[PDB]
């Protein structure tokens, strides 16, 4: 059956796999993260060598997996300190008005 | 009133609009 | 060339009104009428990168002019090349009347 | 082109309920280098350059706009132009296909 | 069958829901898009429940006293950022750690 | 008798894999079907002021496409009662508050989530923090440190 | 010291920066939670245009002032 | 100066043309619909205004060329009303006029005269139609 | 919250008045009303009485603990700010430096107090006539948003050739002095703010074209 | 030093100028930029603060 | 001396 509680609350990064559960229970998730980053870099190199722009689905999945692993590591307070280096600005749109002096149009 | 007046517009040359250099050392033909 | 064209495409698809909130505007008590002294910092960087990417061939041309005009005078400006017996012998051989 | 593209188009316009797909519609919606310039070497004949096809593509106003013309353009018209060509193109393509 | 594909992102799911909400009041006429939309919704809700259960099992069986080294975490953060925004990670940045 | 690198303007570029996380200024209002605008603005220059009345428009002709979700809309195939009887994407004020919270409270995520507002959970703040662009000087320092550690 | 006269009346802009993400500005698709015009129309009287613009909290300004 | 609220004029409306709206929402089974779709309206109350500050300014997008002006009068007697565009004279069809502005800057002088008590009231409108 | 809020507000107002000294100005310190939109008027009355029957700053009211975290204290702060600003505006000349400094400070402080009070759940305090409205209300459902904002003014003249306008007048919205036309034949034009919010803009490649 | 002059009013711009990204020769005062005193074919996004 | 092209040359090679 369908639950609106689930349709409203869903993202493409909601596909935990058994590898994560194992590499958490058995400790050392960092090995999984490093191997996944290496795989991402290799896939991107192969994506560059032949001219193609859109990343494949497996690249998106590896990215989502790495983000989830790091998120659950930081949330569980399993790190002593978190590095905080952020650009202390961020881009934002800006109102755009026209000039009021009319054109001569020779 | 004000109907008989004229505008006397303000004209600004682009050379004057961007690249005027000043001071006593403005012109090169000066002892200063 | 494909990578460069892709980057230029992405840069040109940006909006013109691209202000930036700098988080240091707190000390500048802006009153909705003043102008923030840092609204154009990401716009300036975007413009700089775009124009530098569009003037690539000009830089290449000037670089190759410099390189050619500094190589042609190797045997006259570099000591350990100018002082070898073979370069001296060749430069003498050219000037044989 | 794509099913979700068709849905996004039909939803951009508010005439999404005035469309009905058939069986076939659904089943089909689910699926050398000639030296042009001479800034670096000896230029080839202009005829040879014309024989080749140019495609910049990435830029918006092409590879060249004269100084006076660009300096004396209108920004509102070009903003609307870019809004029509870059962002609203899918909705107009769907309106060309469906909606008579 | 028809088998409307899985939505790639959340905006696609939102537009699926919008299309369904538009179609609802003509079931005898549409009668085929509704079933595919509902099968997709069933798959999505199933995946959401499975994800919730797996997350609950994960957070309660992490480890007793394991910790993440700061150097490796910093390198991983920087590499993730770079790869996320299409830049390049030098070759000596991940093999050596 | 060091290699200075071209700046990595990470704040300008866009996310390649999930482009639903870019800043709202960089996103394209075309995936949520918000390109075409239907606005109606009524002014009133009454008493040394103006009562601007801004109206967004939605087609009243569309049945069950511009109306709030209610229980009577979904049939037996749904379990929406409790959910309907009882945010999801960020904004610019919330992004600013997140930056300020990180600036004040370094890693105390609960104080940060309280500073942002009751809408965001701690997990969302951690996600957004993970996706924030980092400085360029720090990137140069890290990459150069790795390079010097390899070469010496 | 004389008055400069322009050919066009000036322009007033309330906010210089806008909230690109906002339920007031960016109306979301699929509104989830809440003859005659309609029953679902709702009006909201904002306390000022500053709701549409980016402003820092007083707490962060005070924090920066303390140093 | 001083403060002189209006007596004859009451609630002048200047809004977008109904024909533009109908042609932008209904394409007459022909071309494509527009993409801007910005429709405005400007209301001015007779009272709570001043007869010494009777000018008003605003800008319009290039597609907002066709406007319509609706006038209401508190004086329920017979009055003389004249609308002046850029110094031509439009004719009405409580009164309703349809105006077609031109690119640049336009000047609308709306004048009412009582002719019983012989009182005059003016309203000036400067409008910018952008290129 | 409210305690730290008052502390932060005091620090901010002290920091923002280095050039204006608005916080270091002394008003009668026994005046108070309920509706703010008449304050100046009432003050005038007050003056007259105490002018014919012939004390503290804002920092002094802060250190003496005069603003309570209840709505009363916030309204007292807003009232005192508006009062001192009106006083110093009517004191200084029309367009001098201190005039515009006081105006800028008033804008800043008022907006700050309003936003902050609205963030803590506190407050400090129709389309039938046109056929366009009729057809719009018939075709679309309207999600509305209402706000108010004062309009500005400028001078306008007519000459042999063309109509000419002045710069925007920097007269504050607190200035109650009636007016003073510097010359006759000067018309007063009322400039209306800009309507659009999501007003589009061209892409970056349009302003960074190759020439 | 160097002196810049607003393209609309003869007054010289002080401490800051608004460079036109299309004209590339005409700079504006801060005030003439705040009030939109440039041409009616330019938008505020065509200028940059220097 | 402007690293305009270095990133792409480096990532391709
Ligand atoms: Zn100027």
């Amino acid at each position: 059956i369908i639950k609106l509680q689930n349709l409203y609350n869903w993202t493409p990064s909601n596909y935990i796999g058994d590898d994560e559960i194992e590499n958490f229970r058995n400790g050392t998730p960092d090995k999984l993260v490093s191997d996944s980053l290496l795989k991402l870099k290799r896939l991107r190199k192969e994506r560059i060598l032949n001219k193609v722009l859109k990343p494949t689905t497996e690249e998106r999945e590896l990215y989502f997996k790495v983000k989830r692993i790091l998120k659950e590591v930081i949330l569980a307070k399993k790190v002593s300190k978190v590095p905080i280096n952020n650009v202390r600005a961020f881009p934002v749109l800006q109102t755009n008005y026209n000039g009021s002096i009319p054109v001569v149009r020779a | 009133m004000f109907e008989t007046m004229v505008a006397n517009p303000i004209k600004v040359s682009r050379l004057q609009s961007n690249g005027v250099l000043t001071g006593p050392a403005a012109n090169t033909k000066s002892i200063h | 060339s494909a990578r460069i064209s892709n980057r230029i495409n992405e840069l040109e698809r940006l909006p013109a009104n691209l202000g930036t909130y700098s988080l240091d505007d707190c000390l500048e008590f802006i009153t909705k009428d003043d102008l923030s002294s840092r609204m154009d910092t990401f716009k300036i960087k975007a413009l700089v990168e775009l124009k530098s990417l569009k003037l690539l061939t000009k830089q290449k041309s000037i670089r190759q002019k410099l390189i050619n005009n500094v190589a042609s005078q190797a045997h006259h400006n570099i000591p350990y090349l100018r002082d070898s017996p073979f370069t001296a012998a060749a430069q003498r051989s050219v000037q044989i009347r | 082109m794509g099913y979700y593209d068709v849905l996004a188009g039909l939803s951009a316009l508010e005439k999404s309920s005035q469309v009905v797909f058939s069986a076939t519609e659904l089943q089909q919606l689910t699926q050398k280098r000639v030296a042009v310039h001479g800034y670096l070497g000896g230029k080839v004949s202009l005829a040879d350059a014309a024989q080749v096809e140019y495609e910049v593509g990435h830029s918006l106003l092409g590879s060249y706009v004269p100084r006076q013309q660009l300096e004396a353009l209108s920004s509102v018209d070009f903003s609307h132009h870019f809004h029509r060509t870059l962002e609203c193109k899918a909705a107009l393509e769907t309106h060309d296909v469906f909606l008579a | 069958e028809i088998t409307i594909p899985k939505p790639r992102s959340s905006a696609q799911l939102e537009q699926l829901l919008y299309r369904y909400r538009a179609i609802q009041n003509h079931p005898k006429e549409n009668k085929l898009e509704i079933k595919a939309i509902e099968d997709t919704f069933r798959n999505i809700s199933r995946d959401q429940d499975i994800y919730e259960t797996k997350l609950d099992t994960l957070r309660k069986s992490i480890d007793k006293g394991f910790q993440y080294d700061e150097d490796l975490l910093n390198k991983h953060l920087v590499a993730l950022q770079l790869l996320e925004k299409d830049t390049d990670v030098p070759d000596y940045f991940l093999d050596l750690p | 008798n060091v290699k200075k690198e071209f700046p990595v303007n990470l704040t300008i570029k866009k996310n390649v894999y999930d482009s639903a996380q870019d800043f709202n200024a960089l996103q394209d209002e075309s995936r949520n079907s918000r390109q075409i605008h239907k606005v109606y603005i009524c002014h009133t220059c009454g008493n040394e002021s103006i009562n601007v009345r801004y109206h967004n428009l939605r087609a009243r002709d569309t049945n069950l496409c511009s109306r709030c979700f209610q229980e009577g809309h979904f049939g037996a195939n749904f379990q929406s009662s409790d959910f309907i009887r009882l945010k999801k994407n960020w904004s610019d004020q919330e992004m600013l508050l997140l930056l300020e919270g990180i600036e004040m409270y370094e890693d105390q995520w609960e104080k940060i989530a309280d500073h942002v507002g009751g809408h965001k959970r701690v997990e969302d703040c951690i996600e957004k923090f993970l996706s924030l662009p980092i400085e360029d000087n720090y990137i140069r320092e890290v990459v150069g440190s790795t390079l010097n550690g390899k070469g010496g | 010291g004389e008055i400069l006269w322009f050919r066009g009346p000036s322009v007033i802009v309330n906010e210089r920066i806008i909230n690109s993400g906002d339920p007031h500005l960016s109306l979301p698709l699929n509104r989830w939670f809440t003859l005659e015009p309609d029953v679902e129309n709702e009006k909201e009287s904002l306390p000022g245009p500053f709701v549409l613009g980016l402003r820092p909290s007083a707490k962060f300004t005070a924090h920066r002032l303390s140093m | 100066m001083e403060y002189k609220p209006y007596k004859l004029i009451q609630q002048i409306y200047i809004f977008s043309s109904k024909n533009l709206y109908s042609q932008a929402t209904k394409p007459l089974l022909g071309s494509r619909p527009s993409c801007n779709q910005n429709w405005v309206e400007y209301i001015f109350n007779g009272n709570e205004l001043s007869q010494n500050e009777n000018a008003f300014s605003f800008m319009l997008q290039p597609m907002q060329t066709f406007l319509t002006l609706q006038s209401h009068l508190t004086s329920s007697l017979k009055d003389t009303e004249t609308l002046l565009t850029i110094n031509k004279e439009p004719v009405k069809s409580t009164e309703i006029f349809d105006i077609r502005l031109s690119e640049g800057l336009n000047h609308l002088m709306f004048r009412c005269e009582d002719k019983i008590s012989h009182e005059t009231e003016f309203m000036n409108f400067w409008i910018n139609v952008l290129p | 919250k409210l305690v730290d809020f008052l502390v932060n507000v005091q620090s901010i107002l002290n920091a923002a008045s280095v050039k204006c000294h608005v916080v270091d100005e002394s008003f009668p310190a026994k005046f108070f009303e309920k509706n703010p939109d008449k304050i100046y008027e009432s003050y005038c009355k007050f003056i007259k009485n105490r002018s014919n029957s012939e004390l503290t700053t804002i920092n002094k009211r802060f250190e003496n603990g005069e603003y309570e975290p209840i709505q009363g204290g916030f309204y007292k702060l807003y009232h005192d700010i508006k009062l001192v600003c009106t006083i110093l505006i009517h004191f200084y000349p029309q367009g001098t430096r201190n005039y515009q400094l006081v105006d800028k400070f008033y804008k800043f402080s008022s907006e700050l107090l309003l936003r902050e009070c609205c963030r803590i759940g506190i407050a400090l305090t129709d389309d039938d006539a046109t056929e366009l409205d009729k057809i719009i209300s018939y075709d679309f459902i309207k999600i509305s948003m209402n706000y108010t904002v004062p309009i500005s003014q400028t001078y306008q003249i007519r000459t042999k050739d063309m109509d000419l306008f002045s710069s925007i007048i920097s007269k504050s919205n607190l200035d109650k002095r009636p007016h003073e036309l510097p010359n006759t034949n000067f018309k007063i034009n009322n400039v209306l703010p800009q309507t659009d919010i999501e007003n589009e803009a061209p892409r970056l490649g349009f302003v960074g074209a190759n020439t």
